[PDB]
RNA sequence: CGCGAAGAACCUUACCUGGUCUUGACAUCCACGGAAGUUUUCAGAGAUGAGAAUGUGCCUUCGGGAACCGUGAGACAGGUGCUGCAUGGCUGUCGUCAGCUCGUGUUGUGAAAUGUUGGGUUAAGUCCCGCAACGAGCGCAACCCUUAUCCUUUGUUGCCAGCGGUCCGGCCGGGAACUCAAAGGAGACUGCCAGUGAUAAACUGGAGGAAGGUGGGGAUGACGUCAAGUCAUCAUGGCCCUUACGACCAGGGCUACACACGUGCUACAAUGGCGCAUACAAAGAGAAGCGACCUCGCGAGAGCAAGCGGACCUCAUAAAGUGCGUCGUAGUCCGGAUUGGAGUCUGCAACUCGACUCCAUGAAGUCGGAAUCGCUAGUAAUCGUGGAUCAGAAUGCCACGGUG
């Protein structure tokens, strides 16, 4: 059967936007395109920096951009060197000057993004697909999840017949708006085609 | 779309400002007015030798991300499948999936 | 003393002043007869005070917008029961009998998609 | 229908004799939603019938409905208003009047 | 269907009427312009009409004023 | 003189957290402020196709809704320009000045 | 089969003819020459082949860097070309149908069964008893949004009861009551009563209440099924072309015409046609925009010219309906097709192929065979309005109310 997208659906009821930003009829378009070349460059430019959520957010005349990510350590760099070479080129991009903030992702096993980065990265390293699902629900469960299930599908192990496979352990509900549930989706691109990847997170109700 | 055709309109848009913003604007007019030059303004022959890819009638609004002419939104500057994976994501603000 | 009560319908919204004695209707500044075009939607209002006896005993001063001619003519059926009961209050008994004073929200119902109406199909084919 | 035995609507009547039965004949004629010149008709009609032919106006279509007879008198009714449409005369409220003339004399 | 302030014609066509009423009658004129409305001064030429791979010679006669170039060439072939 | 301020943005929840600042901020030095007027929710409603080909009856529903706020402010006292001037308020919300 | 395409006069456009280009229409790397840009110039249907004027910003351990133009070499670029029987993602469908499974215990050598066979009751695997099953999860329901009653907060651009003011306009003092506008909250939970039912769940009836038996509507579509749809949204494995399957431009085609099929609009009319007078909507859109008033034209519109980034101004006079008069059952004062003539507006440009107005013409058609579709209530039917797409081009689609 066919799915709805669970973050979008709770978006506003209990799943904030990722971007909060106001603009009227004149600088809406403009504003949302150079959204988008910075999410763009700051995904490239810090694909090994475990960057799962950009928030991008704009006051009258300048924007600041918050990275969630598990690694500050690449982001900052020596003495914020990193943050510097960034912070001028987002002001480029987006015309007002940018600023970068940085906020610290403390478990990347709870974070939907990270979870479906890592099972992309293992299946590109011949890391088998009945391991590397199970390797992300235990660390998450062990950490204080209340459920968790992912789904991979499509040429599992390079087979030529597409399968689809998921596991879950704990309680997801998928139709209760109350549910805190963190969804992305991340493609796994390897030499035999593409292997879609989807993470549903359960971090409690209301 | 092609990369071709994301660069014929990027080409249209450059001589759009450069000749039919000011230029054709004033050749508009003098044709418009009733008051002087009833007879021979001659402003539409002057007009027939300036290029024809500065019209704003050839230019055609497409996705800014993707190229696709079709589905276009001047709300968002996007295509309409585009629209849905920056909302579902959370990149456009305030738009969520409504109920009336 | 006024006596006020709100009466509505889809999209009307009705005022209702009471003053004691007379026989006088002004709706937004005009007659009964001038305002209301149909017969029927004169006597509807006139339901509500079957019961209990109106011949020149209150006035009504009344306005309405929104809605059309049994939209506002609903509105102000709904709002002359409400004044009555602020009226003389023990009058609820035989306007709980009439079912007047319950207020009709049977809204329009949305137009669907992949519907040209909200219930209305486009044409199907067998095979 | 199956399992959702429920029951049938009960309209207000008719706001100038009072009569439930005469709001169930104005619905019939009704098309397009148009209530406003359906019961113009009907109440033409039945002044017709009531000053020219015969008095006791509320009677007189009672005598017209017994003879072509809640089913029993949405069925007569409906006879009336799809037998008044194709006729001879030249407005509804007089091929009406004509329809109710007749079946007051059962032919 | 055109409004009256001026009536519609190519600069490239005209420069092609002015030459041939001073040098006199040449060979038949080719020409794109399908949308050029004809004048008076160019009664008597032929003027090679383009159809879509071809260009058809029209001879411009006196009732052809105010009409179009592209009434006179047919753009598909029928069977 | 009068000097008003429209509050406008995206979330019901947010935009009137700012509302109450400006006008707490105004009160406590001494303006004269005839509360905030809630202005009519200009939303939009946007309805696209999720599906690239046929299956054209599968459809998106999508809405932006964009709240109004208004707080007018009758003395221009120096103390309440100075303060309410250079607030640090949340960034989804636009203001605009009229002086 | 009014599907992709939310809109093919050029463009779009992937097609054809014809004219052209070859590190290329476009991106990254190096070197040299020109600051870029501006302004114009002669041929060509155009792509472009050749000239005039001008700046020279920025630091120059003077090497110039850097934007952009020009030239040149190769690495490379480009493809809507092949494959949805190499794939991701998404969607339809059964179906908002009530099913689909686990953990432990138990039964059977066993695959498994029970649970989840039965007795009831519900929209429902909804719930309660019964029972070697006891529980849990995915579904359903609930929580969310909107609407229906009331309260609180706040009165401008919104509102006008009591008041003063009349040039009869909330328009101006004012009033904060009320309608409306939106932030929060109350309120419906079989809660109460009666009866039926095994004292159960549940049903029936009644009261209270704005709302009563999931109140009305939406969002919300399980495991799976059809190798269903998508390499032409995009992403992507592989293959193929490359001075060509690429790229530029002009015109044509996508709108053809002996036919067939599906999907719509307007009709065949007196529940109507026409003329005059006249009343009542909701929801949106608007700055390279909506564009009032005034003036002109029969009209489409045009001129002049405010207000308005907007609860202010504009689109914008809603239409059916109501009142009077007329036509008197007919191929008609029905219906408007088709065609001619004369024009408006959009745009380099309305021939192929635009919209609209005016004059004139007045096809078929007088309720439609077999067959077949929608719909159980503010629904069907019908009336208009608005929006997206759009320079312009809606009988389609998305919304909104009126009557019902
Ligand atoms: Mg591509
Ligand atoms: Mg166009
Ligand atoms: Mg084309
Ligand atoms: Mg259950
Ligand atoms: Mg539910
Ligand atoms: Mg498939
Ligand atoms: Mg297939
Ligand atoms: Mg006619
Ligand atoms: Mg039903």
């Amino acid at each position: 059967g066919q799915k709805v997208h669970p973050n979008g659906i709770r978006l506003g009821i209990v799943k904030p936007w990722n971007s909060t930003w106001f603009a009227n009829t004149k600088e809406f378009a403009d504003n949302l395109d150079s959204d988008f070349k910075v999410r763009q460059y700051l995904t490239k430019e810090l694909a090994k920096a475990s960057v799962s959520r950009i928030v991008i957010e704009r006051p009258a005349k300048s924007i600041r951009v918050t990275i969630h990510t598990a690694r500050p350590g690449i982001v900052i760099g020596k003495k914020g060197e990193d943050v510097e070479k960034l912070r001028k080129v987002v002001a480029d991009i987006a015309g007002v000057p940018a600023q970068i903030n940085i906020a610290e992702v403390r478990k990347p096993e709870l974070d939907a993004k990270l979870v479906a980065d890592s099972i992309t990265s293992q299946l590109e390293r011949r890391v088998m697909f009945r391991r590397a699902m199970k390797r992300a629900v235990q660390n998450a469960m062990r950490l204080g999840a209340k459920g968790i299930k992912v789904e991979v599908s499509g040429r599992l192990g390079g087979a030529e017949i597409a399968r689809t496979e998921w596991y879950r352990e704990g309680r997801v509900p998928l139709h209760t708006l109350r549910a805190d549930i963190d969804y992305n989706t991340s493609e796994a691109h390897t030499t035999y085609g593409v292997i879609g990847v989807k993470v549903w997170i359960f971090k409690g109700e209301i | 779309a092609k990369q071709s055709m994301k660069a014929r309109e990027v080409k249209r848009v450059a001589l759009a400002d450069k000749y039919f913003a000011k230029r054709a604007e004033l050749k508009a007019i003098i044709s418009d007015v009733n008051a002087s030059d009833e007879d021979r303004w001659n402003a539409v022959l002057k007009l027939q030798t300036l290029p024809r890819d500065s019209s704003p009638s050839r230019q055609r609004n497409r996705c800014r991300q993707t190229g696709r002419p079709h589905g276009f939104l001047r709300k968002f500057g996007l295509s309409r499948i585009k629209v849905r994976e920056a909302a579902m994501r959370g990149e456009i603000p305030g738009l969520k999936k409504a109920s009336w | 003393n006024q006596y006020y009560g709100t009466g509505r319908r889809k999209s009307s919204a009705a005022r209702v002043f009471i003053k004691p004695g007379n026989g006088k209707i002004v709706i937004n500044q005009r007659s009964l007869e001038q305002y209301f075009g149909r017969e029927t939607a004169r006597m509807v209002v006139r339901q509500p005070l079957e019961l209990v006896d109106m011949v020149e005993k209150l006035d009504l001063y009344i306005t309405v917008k929104g809605g059309g001619i049994s939209g506002q003519a609903g509105a102000i059926r709904h709002g002359i029961t409400r004044a009555l009961m602020e009226y003389d209050e023990s009058l609820r008994s035989e306007l709980r009998k009439a079912g007047f004073v319950t207020r009709d929200a049977r809204q329009v119902e949305r137009k669907k998609v992949g519907l040209r109406k909200a219930r209305r199909r486009p044409q199907f084919s067998k095979r | 229908p199956r399992r959702r035995v429920i029951g049938q609507r009960k309209i207000l009547p008719d706001p100038k004799f009072g009569s439930e039965l005469l709001a169930k004949f104005v619905n019939i004629l009704m098309v397009d939603g148009k209530k406003s010149t359906a019961e113009s008709i009907v109440y033409s009609a039945l002044e017709t019938l009531a000053q020219r032919s015969g008095k006791s106006e509320l009677e007189a279509f009672e005598v017209a409905l017994e003879n072509v007879r809640v089913r029993r008198n949405a069925l007569a009714m409906r006879w009336i208003v799809e037998a008044a449409r194709k006729r001879g005369d030249k407005s509804m409220a007089l091929r009406l009047a004509n329809e109710l003339s007749d079946a007051a004399e059962n032919k | 269907r055109s409004l009256k302030k001026g009536p519609f014609i190519d600069l490239h066509l005209l420069k092609k009427v002015e030459k041939a009423v001073e040098s006199g009658d040449k060979k038949p004129l080719r020409t794109w312009s399908r949308r050029s409305t004809i004048f008076p001064n160019m009664i008597g030429l032929t003027i090679a009409v383009h159809n879509g791979r071809q260009h058809v010679p029209v001879f411009v006669t006196d009732e052809m004023v105010g009409h179009k170039l592209g009434e006179f060439a047919p753009t598909r072939t029928y069977r | 003189q009068r000097i008003r301020i429209r509050l406008k943005a995206f979330d019901h929840r947010l935009i009137d957290q700012a509302t109450a600042e400006i006008v707490e901020t105004a009160k406590r030095t001494g303006a004269q402020v005839r509360g905030p007027i809630p202005l009519p929710t200009r939303k939009e409603r946007f309805t696209v196709l999720i599906s690239p080909h046929v299956n054209k009856d599968a459809r998106d529903q999508y809405e932006i809704r964009t709240h109004l706020r208004l707080v007018d402010i009758v003395e221009p006292t120096e103390k309440t320009v100075d303060a309410l001037m250079r607030l640090d308020l949340a960034a989804g919300v636009d203001v605009q000045i009229s002086l």
